[PDB]
């Protein structure tokens, strides 16, 4: 059935970052893989992300949020960084395994 | 144990040629010759061929930028890319036991590049460096401007990406360039040191981008220009040429010989070439240090011929004029029946020695297997070379004196003459 | 040399690079106020302690 | 001789910046034999003829 | 030119064992080092005490 | 297959002429070939006042013999399409010729005529005097060479090996027709020479020609005596030639090597294979297997670096050389010495497995053409008193393992006083003491 | 002057008379706008033949007079406009040096319409070298020039630059009526012949930008 | 008209990038930009760089 | 930074003032008192604490 889907969309809404207009990926802690992943982003996706973040920080400082209409919707959240991040990790593991044996 | 093998040379339906040998050398050397170079660029994608050369280590669909290097080094192998203005050669080298291993990467690099935007982007600033070292030899700077002044297109294109285009090349330009030029009917898979059956199994059973002759090079058009680079150097380099002959041209062998008759590069360490009319002719005119030689290039649909000099700035005039008289004096029966005989062997020797090197050999077996379709006999080449008459030579000399010249200088030119003062 | 003596001086450069021109996130909340309070508190404990230690 | 050269482990590198010959001896053999080739290796120096 | 340059004579300062320009200085190496390292090791022991 | 191809390689035939000269060759199916004479003579054999003779000679060795003056000699070589070249090092000189297998015999005659009858015309000597002086000023602008000479100059200070091959300015300005003659007579002698040939030539036909033009036999017992040279003393020291007006700095550091004979040289070369070399045009970039190359790329430590195992009869130099911007010298040196310590203490079986494969490919590459195979034969006999095949080398190389490399490197590197040569804007690299401490503790 | 100025008289170094070459230098640099100049040796300073080109200049078009307007009195411009359809500019180029001079035209255009623009700029020079100069075009230009010259001297800089250029290359000040008199004394023939001198003389060219469609001096 | 110009307090400056180096789109913002005549060059100790 | 003596915010300090710190090659023994003064100070404090405790 649709259990996992109901849970996921539930959590997504419970989390609330969409209220700041943030995309799930905009909320990733910038560890090393994410740092690299971001460097691989196309200029436009990078600048869009940048504005979204600066926008959230300004809301956060103001102690306000976006008008309900503008909240990112679960099914419209573009996972723009995940493809890159998964590759950066794919490469790192290869190197890691190769430097052992 | 092992003995004498035979140079097989199949060809598949898609037009992919496969030349092979086997001298039971402890090490194998495989290459991928391709009809593709800076000659197929347009004002729009200049330099793309250069970057494609430096991009050989980038990630491919089968192997990562990482595995390609660590993988080849792991087996003491090597991987390089040599390319002229109209041919690119991707060759690897290794011990016989690892050919298979090293092969995977050669396959991937020439047929399955990915040209990931970021890899490409991080790479571009390298064109800046790679160019800076090459241009240390003034030799390379003048030949860039020579071809420039000599032509209006194709061959007129620089071999090293122009400055204004550094960092402006795209993954798209790379992809399109590889799709329209790295096509099976324009490629050959040569390979010294392996059974012909295996090198064949690899080719067919593996290669993709194919069938056809995609982009075609817009026939080279002679211009006959004169580019001069005043740069302060105490040593002036200069080249004066005329349209020479194309590859395979009957008129080819003639210039090759007229070359050696005039002097084509020293044979005795620190010695004053005597068999060199041009050199000897110059020495009589100048008194300070210098060098002068016969310049000859054979391209698909055209060629270049003339001389190249180096001299102190002040004695530039005397050296180039002297180099000229020596070309006119030859265009006037000034060629003994013996000079033609010396040169003839001088050439068969040069050619012959130049094939002791696995690189030289593969480069020979390849250049033919691609531009032709088969391997000429080393006796045919020698037979074709001596069949050159004392007239063939003298006439070639005339074609130079009569034809329209294009020149290229470099250094302090305050005493260097203009093409119209010769 | 440096135009303003807040950037060049080996001491005023320190007071400056940690309390005046120091880049801070535009949105830190009041829960980020405790570090300074802890500091002020410390200076305070020391002062009152010395005063007591003297008797 | 369709060789672009015959008409047109080891190796030493170099370095420059961006952004000498004084006798007929240290100059002879430096007059463009023929075409100009260019090479690049993933493990060895860059060369040019 | 650099060819006209040579290392001065350090006879006035050389230890005996490496004073002869024709004898392998490697034979007395472990000796010259064992001594200086002995002095150091001793200073350590004294300091440890 | 690899194993077998090594065996099929045609053996090297060697026969000595009763006058002391040795004749060796490796016959191939090739139509072209190379033959020349490799002499055991160089700058190490020279003294204070005749330093450079072997070089001044090398310059005249081609200006013709007595049997045939300049124009004739040259004309005769050129007109037969043969290439005549040669060189002169510190412990080795050689003159070889490249020609068609046919001319093999006429070649020998010419080789012999040069090594025996060099005309040494005096008008020529006053000309080479200016030529050499120029080559000194030109070579003086090649930091890599200025640096290895300084390395030698200090590493072996106070001895023969401390001299440059080109000699001094004073010597070139005053060497005499006599001295040159004397040099040739004293040094170019049958027992100290080797006639080497590679290509499509018959050993028989070769040795025959030898007996013919390499005649002059000895009477006494001293004429058959090959003098053993006075050993050169190594010195842990440094020479720093500073010039901030130079674009980049050159640094060369090294310890004393064993000398040709020693089997440890195999291991050492495997070691150097682990550290390898690098230059800014290596496409491998940040992925190179060499840890030092990688860091070099990651931190932009240098324009290039190389390891070397320069062997001599009784000594040697095992070190490395790098070129780097004034402000990265320290870190480079730091990472470099680091990799050395890594060698003595933690080399892995993975690193060696690869080092061996790199070394095998390297040795095979030294036999690509007749001239290089001839050079190998000339030097092998002269240094190892015989030829060592690829089949044997490979065996030696296969025997090396991590354990071995560590022990050998510890033996020559660990806690040793190195020799240091630094040229250029070297302020950031400093104190011998600090460099010295880098010689211990991984 | 008297009481101070030193550095003795004379003329020390002398300039080695300029020698015409007629070369063609091209700079491929990617720019979307191609600049190009094609000239021939022309009049020298104070030359008799000078005033002729000055007029042939204004007859062909020597720089706009109406803000954002399409010069009509400009045969060259009008001639180009009929050939191209995209943005551009084209003018008569004229330089007068002590012992030589340069004359021709200068263009600017989108890289692709570079061919049509320069060829068109050429025909307009040939068509003029073939009597294509009305007796009126000569009259317009004549005043167009006296006006330009005249206005160009309202500026203290312009004036001093005039009074100076003469006082140095000559020795005295020409009358503003002499200049005007010398300018209109130019015949309809003087002009047409100047045009011929250009069509006949050896040309030298200089381009810049993306030249993939720009022609070579020998394709004109 | 022997003027090199008559044949081809104030003043505004500019700035670019070095090392290597670092818009016109209608017949209007281009007209009058075709080399009137020779090229002059100026420098002032108190004002912008000029060029014609 | 390759060596953790240049990059580490603390070892960089110990380094940039006691290990790689550029000192004149010829300072005499009269330049030895600064360190003695320092050591003295740490010494006074240590013995002082020990006494203050009784
Ligand atoms: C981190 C700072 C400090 C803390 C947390 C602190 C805390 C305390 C505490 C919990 C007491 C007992 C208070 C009571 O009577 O219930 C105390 C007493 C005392 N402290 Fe501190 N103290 C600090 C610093 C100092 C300093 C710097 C001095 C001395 C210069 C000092 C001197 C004293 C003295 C004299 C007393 C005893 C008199 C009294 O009980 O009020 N204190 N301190
Ligand atoms: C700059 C460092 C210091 C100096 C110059 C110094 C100096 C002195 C002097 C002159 C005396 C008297 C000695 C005598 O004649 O009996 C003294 C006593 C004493 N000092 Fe210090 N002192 C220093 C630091 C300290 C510190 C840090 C403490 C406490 C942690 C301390 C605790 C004492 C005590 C308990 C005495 C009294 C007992 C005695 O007289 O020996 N001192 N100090």
């Amino acid at each position: 059935g649709r259990l996992m889907d109901r849970i996921r969309k539930w959590y997504y809404n419970a989390a609330g970052f969409n209220k700041y207009g943030l995309m799930r990926d905009d909320t990733l802690y910038e560890d090393d893989d994410v740092k690299e992943a971001l460097k691989r982003l196309p200029e436009d996706l990078y600048n869009e992300r940048m504005f979204r973040i600066k926008r959230a920080l300004d809301l956060s400082l103001k102690h306000r949020i976006l008008p309900k209409e503008q909240w990112v919707k679960y099914e419209e959240d573009k996972p723009y960084l995940e493809p890159y991040l998964k590759e950066v990790i794919r490469e790192r593991l290869e190197r890691e395994a190769w430097n052992k044996k | 144990c092992p003995g004498a093998e035979d140079l097989e040379i199949t060809k598949l339906p898609n037009g992919l040629i496969i030349a092979s040998l086997e001298n039971f050398s402890p090490a194998s050397r495989i290459g991928v010759f391709i009809k593709a170079g800076s000659r197929y660029e347009t004002t729009a994608n200049l330099g793309t061929a250069h970057l494609l050369r430096l991009a050989s280590p980038l990630t491919t669909k089968g192997a990562s930028s990482f595995r390609i290097t660590r993988g080849i080094e792991a087996v003491g192998g090597s991987l390089s890319v040599y390319s002229t203005r109209e041919k690119m050669t991707y060759c690897v080298e290794c011990l016989r036991d690892h050919v298979d291993t090293v092969m995977e990467y050669l396959l991937n690099v020439t047929t399955a590049p990915e040209f990931r935007p970021w890899e490409v982007t991080d790479l571009q600033p390298q064109l800046k460096v790679d160019k800076a070292v090459a241009f240390q030899s003034p030799q390379v700077g003048v030949l860039e401007n020579l071809h420039a002044a000599a032509y209006k297109t194709a061959l007129a294109n620089p071999l090293y990406c122009p400055d204004y285009r550094i960092g402006k090349i795209t993954s798209e330009q790379l992809h399109h360039f590889v799709q329209n030029n790295f096509t099976s009917a324009r490629m050959a898979l040569v390979g010294i040191g392996v059974k012909h059956s295996d090198l064949k199994q690899v080719a067919e059973q593996f290669l993709n981008i194919r069938s056809g002759a995609g982009t075609s090079s817009a026939k080279a058009t002679y211009w006959g220009g004169e580019i001069r680079e005043q740069n302060g150097h105490s040593l002036v380099h200069a080249a004066v040429v005329t349209e020479g002959a194309a590859v395979g041209s009957a008129e080819a062998n003639a210039f090759s010989v007229l070359q050696h008759v005039l002097g084509a590069g020293p044979l005795i360490k620190r010695g004053s070439s005597v068999t060199s009319k041009l050199y000897q002719g110059v020495a009589k005119a100048t008194t300070q240090p210098f060098d002068a030689s016969a310049f000859n290039v054979n391209y698909s649909d055209s060629g270049l011929f003339g001389f190249y000099t180096i001299s102190q700035a002040a004695h530039a005039g005397e050296v180039i004029r002297a180099a000229m008289n020596q070309l006119k004096a030859a265009a006037q029966g000034g060629v003994t029946e013996e000079d033609v005989t010396k040169a003839k062997n001088q050439l068969k020797a040069t050619y012959l020695m130049s094939v002791e090197t696995a690189q030289g050999l593969l480069n020979e077996i390849g250049s033919e297997a691609l531009l032709s379709g088969t391997h000429t006999a080393p006796s045919v080449v020698a037979q074709k070379i001596d069949s050159v008459t004392s007239a063939d030579v003298v006439n070639a000399a005339k074609k130079f004196v009569s034809g329209k010249k294009s020149m290229a200088a470099s250094g302090d030119l305050g005493s260097t003459p203009f093409l119209d003062e010769l | 040399m440096a135009p303003n003596i807040r950037k060049s001086h080996p001491l005023l450069k320190m007071i400056n690079n940690s309390l005046i021109d120091l880049p801070a996130p535009s949105n830190i909340s009041a829960w980020w106020n405790f570090g300074s309070l802890l500091a002020v508190c410390l200076m305070t404990q020391i002062l009152t302690g010395l005063l007591l230690a003297m008797h | 001789m369709l060789s672009v050269a015959a008409r047109s482990x080891x190796x030493x590198x170099x370095x420059x910046x961006x952004x000498p010959l004084l006798c007929r001896e240290s100059m002879s053999g430096r007059s463009a034999r023929r075409d100009l080739v260019a090479g690049i290796s993933l493990n060895a120096p860059a060369s040019v003829r | 030119v650099h060819n006209d340059v040579t290392v001065p004579d350090f006879s006035a300062y050389r230890r005996e064992d490496v004073m002869d320009a024709t004898t392998s200085s490697q034979t007395s190496s472990e000796d010259r080092k064992g001594f200086s390292y002995l002095v150091t090791a001793t200073a350590c022991v004294a300091t440890a005490y | 297959t690899y194993a077998q191809t090594l065996q099929n390689i045609p053996e090297t035939n060697v026969t000595t002429l009763d006058n002391g000269l040795r004749v060796a060759s490796e016959e191939s199916s090739q139509p072209t070939c190379t033959v020349g004479v490799w002499i055991g003579a160089g700058s190490r054999y020279e003294n204070e006042k005749n330093n450079g003779a072997g070089y001044f000679v090398e310059h005249l060795a081609f200006k013709g013999t007595k049997k045939r003056p300049c124009a004739a000699f040259e004309k005769e070589v050129e007109s037969m399409g043969a290439h005549f070249n040669g060189y002169t090092s510190r412990e080795q000189t050689a003159f070889y010729i490249k020609a068609l297998s046919k001319d093999m015999p006429k070649v020998v005659e010419l080789l012999a005529d040069v090594v025996q009858n060099c005309a040494l015309e005096e008008s020529q000597i006053e000309k080479e005097r200016g030529v050499i002086l120029q080559e000194l000023k030109e070579m003086d602008n090649d930091m890599t060479n200025v640096t290895f000479d300084y390395l030698h100059a200090t590493a072996f200070q106070g001895t023969a090996l401390a001299r440059t091959v080109e000699g001094t300015t004073e010597n070139i300005k005053h060497l005499t027709r006599a001295d040159l003659a004397s040099y040739i007579d004293t040094h170019f002698k049958a027992p100290r020479m080797v006639l080497a040939a590679a290509g499509g030539i018959s050993h028989k036909e070769l040795v025959d020609a030898a007996r013919q033009h390499f005649s002059g036999v000895s009477f006494t017992y001293k004429e058959d005596a090959v003098p053993i040279l006075p050993r050169c003393r190594f010195t842990g020291s440094e020479i720093r030639a500073r010039d901030d007006a130079l674009p980049v700095a050159h640094v060369a550091l090294a310890v004393e090597g064993p000398g040709w004979a020693d089997p440890d040289n195999v291991v050492l070369h495997v070691a150097n294979a682990i550290i390898g070399r690098y230059d800014r045009t290596f496409g491998g970039g940040k992925h190179l297997s060499s840890r030092l190359a990688a860091l070099a790329v990651e931190h932009k430590l240098c324009h290039s670096f190389q390891t070397f195992n320069t062997s001599y009869s009784d000594t040697g130099l095992f070190g490395f050389h790098f070129v780097a911007d004034p402000l990265s010298i320290d870190d480079m040196m730091f990472c470099a010495q680091g990799e050395w310590m890594r060698l003595c203490t933690s080399t892995t079986e993975s690193e060696v497995k690869r080092a061996k494969n790199h070394l095998r490919s390297a040795m095979v590459a030294q036999l690509d053409g007749t001239t290089p195979v001839c050079e190998t034969i000339g030097s092998h006999l002269l240094n190892y008193g015989r030829r060592i095949s690829l089949e044997e080398w490979d065996s030696r190389i296969s025997a090396v393992d991590a354990r071995m490399v560590r022990d050998v490197c510890s033996k020559y590197i660990y806690d040793k006083c190195p020799a240091l040569a630094a040229v250029g804007p070297i302020e950031q690299l400093l104190d011998y003491n600090r460099i010295r401490s880098g010689m211990y503790w991984i």
